[PDB]
């Protein structure tokens, strides 16, 4: 199974924008629409990105992303002691059917 | 408002069969498309299952033949057996509602599912 | 009676079984293999065109040259078949004597049984029916090929 | 054959547009010639014997579907375009032909009308449609005319960017069926005349004649196509 490449640790201080990209193929990435899930430590997913650039209702401002072709990066504007967690990047992938979820990001706030 | 409860996770053998089960309100299982994710501890998360509201069942080739999978639409519920338990399998399953394949909505807490001695 | 404009066959008429209608409107002629509804008295100076009812799946479509006398129509092996002679007669009240030969117009490919068909649409009809039968006859054919006497 | 395999396509999988072609001679030999298109996927038709075999219906399928879901327009295949949207049971030994539509999905940004089934409460019958904007509602609350969080809509739409894509980008796949009912089939497919040049064995039509082949003065009626002067032997032919 194809695994989307993900940075390992992504750290920054409050009141700086954070940005996590997602490696990824025409296979998977390319073709299909990426979103991003926040899992706080001890809780399952919450869903971060909508669709591509759209945001979902229920989530909180100064997050939002972008899909540069094989490549989706995800902007946060400020690091509040909440936004610390995990972030996952998902999308389908075609030709194996299967969803291809990245590893995952521990961002710290500093 | 929608709720997912899910139990079934427990100490098992390798080769066992094992059972999971999720309850859901205010969304019908049939007609809404579900799907199994599983996280092993301090893992990244890795798809399992999903099933189309027709019938469609899909599965991946790590967890495929190994795995199987129902929906009841007299119970509400969704089902997930898993016989040929290996090493891997040991992680916390969260049965998910997804839009389509373009994104996943209400995770749940999840089963944690131990294989070991 | 030159009123008369075609005839429909029309088996049981309705939507479940598929119905022949033929039409001569002086310039050519045209065939429907759509269903028909069942006309209680359809009527064709003269308004025009009420024997429609509804024109739903049209198999088949052909248009030809206007038929405009002794016609025959018979259906074997889902093959329609027509024969039509015109010859001038006068001074007589019924069937003229003398010998004449029918030859083949066209042969439809319609593929379905026609029992109980319907009559034509116009005056009085004047309109001859007679029953076909299987008989054996002697043909006769002259030096060119016409078919001139039988018994 | 161009009324359907060639021409502007703003069909949609989710309303499939059928045609009934019959009463035509039928040359198949220009389309499996063309290699215009990506696929010609045939099944339980033989490519010498399509010209040869005869059919009492041809019924052409023509709709829009991306590049990756091709592969769904096949027997036993299961996926949202297959399921929800057109469904082949075995094609009736049938012909599925895909031709790109990315130059015909011009400008920078142009979704058309092309829409998904991606929502539907069962799979559909063989040769099937669905065309219903009824709200699947997919919750106890019965969804009417208000929206509402569950309420969503089951038709959605595909961005086809000239850009990339491939597999987000559409060939357009026209499915070809033929069936064999009792009425007659009319749908299928000659050398230099020597005449008394030498004996030579012959089929005009459907006779066998196998004699040397002379010039005829006999008059013939134009209806008649040939003449049996004795003991039903055939002397001449037209
Ligand atoms: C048969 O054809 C010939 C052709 O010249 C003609 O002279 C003759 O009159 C025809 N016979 C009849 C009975 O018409």
């Amino acid at each position: 199974q194809s695994v989307l490449t993900q940075p390992p640790s992504v750290s920054a201080a409050p009141g700086q924008k954070v940005t996590i990209s997602c490696s990824g193929s025409s296979s998977n990435i390319g073709n299909n629409y990426v979103s991003w899930y926040q899992q706080l430590p001890g809780t399952a997913p919450k869903l971060l990105i909508y669709d591509n650039n759209k945001r979902p209702s229920g989530i909180p401002d100064r997050f939002s992303g972008s899909k540069s072709g094989t490549s989706a990066t995800l902007g946060i504007t400020g690091l509040q002691t909440g936004d610390e967690a995990d972030y996952y990047c998902g999308t389908w992938d075609s030709s194996l059917s299967a969803w291809v979820f990245g590893g995952g990001t521990k961002l710290t706030v500093l | 408002e929608v709720q997912l409860v899910e139990s079934g996770g427990g100490l098992v053998q390798p080769g066992g069969s094992l059972r999971l089960s999720c309850e859901a309100s205010e969304i019908i299982v049939n007609r809404n498309y579900m799907n199994w994710v599983r996280q092993a501890p301090g893992k990244g998360l890795e798809w399992v299952s999903i099933i189309y509201p027709g019938g469609s069942t899909f599965y991946a080739d790590s967890v495929k033949g190994r795995f199987t999978i129902s929906r009841d639409n007299s119970k509400n519920t969704m089902y997930l057996q898993m016989n040929s338990l290996r090493a891997e399998d040991t992680a916390v399953y969260y049965c998910a509602r997804s839009y389509g394949d373009f994104y996943v909505d209400f995770w749940g807490q999840g089963t944690l599912v131990t294989v070991s001695s | 009676s030159n009123i008369i404009r075609g005839w429909i066959f029309g088996t049981t008429l309705d939507s479940k079984t598929q119905s022949l209608l033929i039409v001569n409107n002086a310039t050519n002629v045209v065939i429907k293999v759509c269903e028909f509804q069942f006309c209680n008295d359809p009527f064709l100076m003269e308004s025009e065109f009420r024997v429609y009812s509804s024109a739903n799946n049209c198999t088949f479509e052909y248009v030809s040259q206007p038929f405009l006398r002794e016609f025959v129509f018979k259906n074997i092996d889902g093959y329609f078949k027509i024969y039509s002679k015109h010859t001038p007669i006068n001074l007589v009240r019924d069937l003229p004597q003398g010998f004449s030969a029918l030859e083949p117009l066209v042969d439809l490919p319609i593929g379905i049984n026609i029992t109980r068909f319907q009559t034509l649409l116009a005056g009085a009809a004047a309109y001859y029916v007679g029953y076909l039968q299987p008989r054996t006859f002697l043909l006769k054919y002259n030096e060119n090929g016409t078919i001139t006497d039988a018994v | 054959f161009g009324e359907v395999f060639n021409a502007t396509r703003f069909a949609s999988v989710y309303a499939w547009n059928r045609k009934r072609i019959s009463n035509c001679v039928a040359d198949y030999s220009v389309l499996y010639n063309s290699a215009s298109f990506s696929t010609f996927k045939c099944y339980g038709v033989s490519p010498t014997k399509l010209n040869d075999l005869c059919f009492t219906n041809v019924y052409a399928d023509s709709f829009v579907i991306r590049g990756d879901e091709v592969r769904q327009i096949a027997p036993g295949q299961t996926g949202k375009i297959a399921d929800y949207n057109y469904k082949l049971p075995d094609d009736f030994t049938g012909c599925v032909i895909a031709w790109n539509s990315n130059n015909l999905d011009s400008k920078v940004g142009g979704n058309y009308n092309y829409l998904y089934r991606l929502f539907r409460k069962s799979n559909l019958k063989p040769f099937e449609r669905d065309i219903s904007t009824e709200i699947y509602q997919a919750g106890s609350t019965p969804c009417n005319g208000v929206e509402g969080f569950n309420c969503y809509f089951p038709l959605q739409s595909y961005g086809f960017q000239p850009t990339n894509g491939v597999g987000y980008q559409p060939y357009r796949v026209v499915v070809l069926s033929f069936e064999l009912l009792h009425a007659p089939a009319t749908v299928c497919g000659k050398s230099t005349n020597l005449v008394k040049n030498k004996c030579v064995n012959f089929n005009f039509n459907g006779l066998t004649g196998t004699g040397v082949l002379t010039e005829s003065n006999k008059k013939f009626l134009p209806f008649q196509q040939f003449g049996r002067d004795i003991a039903d032997t055939t002397d001449a032919v037209r």
